[PDB]
């Protein structure tokens, strides 16, 4: 089955560069063209560069013109994106993917899982957790947690380490004006819990290898 | 239909019928060329279906040269 | 550059049914009109190329046709999979260009939200921030409109929103609208309230506290 991996991917600031690779397995990369695409927040598909089975010809999108640079490495069957003077519009997933040889340009036939970029000032930073405490007004309670001020993403949110998966609800993140992220985790609970079972929300941030704990209780 | 016909005349005097007929049949040849002309696929259907029959029109020029040629013999002989 | 017009943004529909998409390109691109699939976790897909012509493996369920501009995807006979992302795509030139997108959401009878106001923690305001957090839980359509009001005075500018994806299960959808001030802006104001107006509602929905009760 035809695999395609991306990575070089992560943080970088403006102004700086990143080179991208994408190992081809699965068919003879020598015979194929190659193009990479990107995914804006936005959720917007963007194509961005090319390059020829042999690298006789390269292409680019004006956004990105004079500042990226398409290689390969046929026999290490790699594909490069070396990305110079990097924007904060630049931030996105990833994809290479391989093109259909009908043509010299064509449909993409095969995608990459992708490698995800943010180009940012912020620096690292695990997330401050804060309680969304039951309300006091026989019936559902809704509780949470609020993740404010962490950088980059992802947080991964778990409810009493695991055990507590129903109703759970954690919403996608924000990037606030600071250029910081913030989600908030909630859960529907039944109101005679309260008081008799602990809520604990188990916030884990990866990129700072941080990891939080906090307890949610009626005030 | 403009990049057509101006297409036309372009294979018509600077490319010669052998050289037109080289690139027309060989599949890996036409697709370099194309690419080196960095031509839409749309204008790439066009411009091979209008040279094909630019071709047909010059080898009917041929095999009527051909015949022509063999008449003009036959003709002598009487 | 060719600009690709795709159209709907959204579609709602049934396992069973039938619906089109569709793809308009700012130029004649002959049939070169690609069609991908996308699914979370998943790598994107290849659906049709040059228009018409399905990849292999695409199921039967899927087809394509067209004329001049304009490119249409049919898929019927829909099953749970099958809704996901779809974006259109020309390969006619470079660069390439693709649609905007639609994305094809299960239909479901309307459900009201539960809502519920979170006020600040004193955690959080001990740091000079406070934020406030209404949230709509559970509702269907996604469509809604969440007003903040301090002291019946319309917040505008200090509020930011985000939904989940369709609930697995029900199909509905959740939403946070969170609320920033400053501990001093804050604690100059008494009641703090989040009306939520959606289709499921007679009439919109306010929760509130009052803050220190």
């Amino acid at each position: 089955e035809v695999m395609l991996v991306e990575s070089g991917g992560g943080l970088v600031r403006p102004g700086g560069s990143l080179k991208l690779s994408c190992t081809a397995s699965g068919f003879t990369f020598s015979r194929c063209a190659m193009s990479w695409v990107r995914q804006t927040p936005e959720k917007r598909l963007e194509w961005v560069s090319a390059i020829s089975r042999d690298s006789t010809y390269t292409y680019y999108s004006d956004s990105v013109k004079g500042r990226f640079t398409v290689s390969r490495d046929n026999a290490k069957n790699t594909l490069y994106l070396q990305m110079s003077s990097l924007r904060s519009e630049d931030t996105a997933m990833y994809y290479c993917a391989r093109q259909i040889d009908d043509y010299y340009v064509d449909a993409l036939d095969y995608w990459g899982q992708g490698t995800s970029v943010t180009v940012s000032s912020a620096s690292t930073k695990g997330p401050s957790v804060f309680p969304l405490a039951p309300s006091s007004k026989g019936g559902t309670a809704a509780l949470g947690c609020l993740v404010k001020d962490y950088f980059p993403e992802p947080v991964t949110v778990s409810w009493n380490s695991g055990a507590l998966t129903s109703g759970v609800h954690t919403f996608p993140a924000v990037l606030q004006s600071s250029g910081l992220y913030s989600l908030s985790s909630v859960v529907t609970v039944p109101s005679s819990s309260l008081g008799t079972q602990t809520y604990i929300c188990n916030v884990n941030h990866k990129p700072s290898n941080t990891k939080v704990d906090k307890k949610v209780e009626p005030k | 239909s403009i990049f057509i016909e101006d297409a036309i005349k372009y294979f018509k005097e600077k490319v010669s019928t052998q050289n037109l007929l080289l690139l027309l049949t060989d599949n890996e040849a036409w697709n370099g060329f194309v690419a080196a002309a960095e031509l839409p696929r749309n204008e790439a259907d066009e411009l091979r279906k209008a040279l094909d029959n630019l071709a047909r029109q010059m080898i009917m020029k041929d095999k009527n040269w051909h015949d022509k040629g063999q008449q003009y013999r036959n003709w002598f002989l009487k | 550059d060719v600009q690709i017009t795709q159209s709907p943004s959204y579609l709602a529909a049934s396992p069973g049914e039938t619906i089109t998409i569709n793809c308009r390109a700012s130029k004649i691109i002959s049939k070169y009109l690609a069609w991908y699939q996308e699914k979370p976790g998943k790598t994107i897909k290849l659906l049709i190329y040059s228009g018409f012509t399905l990849q292999s493996g695409i199921p039967s369920r899927f087809s394509g046709s067209g004329s001049g501009t304009d490119f249409t995807l049919t898929i019927s006979s829909l099953e749970p999979e099958d809704f996901a992302m779809y974006y259109c795509q020309q390969h006619n030139e470079y660069p390439l260009t693709f649609g905007a997108g639609t994305k094809l959401e299960i239909k479901r009878t309307v459900a009201a939200p539960s809502v519920f106001i979170f006020p600040p923690s004193d955690e959080q305001l001990k740091s000079g921030t406070a934020s406030v957090v209404c949230l709509l839980n559970n509702f269907y359509p996604r469509e809604a409109k969440v007003q903040w009001k301090v002291d019946n005075a319309l917040q505008s500018g200090n509020s930011q929103e985000s939904v989940t994806e369709q609930d697995s299960k029900d199909s509905t959808y959740s939403l946070s609208s969170t609320l920033t001030l400053s501990k001093a802006d804050y604690e100059k104001h008494k009641v703090y309230a989040c009306e939520v107006t959606h289709q499921g509602l007679s009439s919109p929905v306010t929760k509130s506290f009052n803050r220190g009760e």
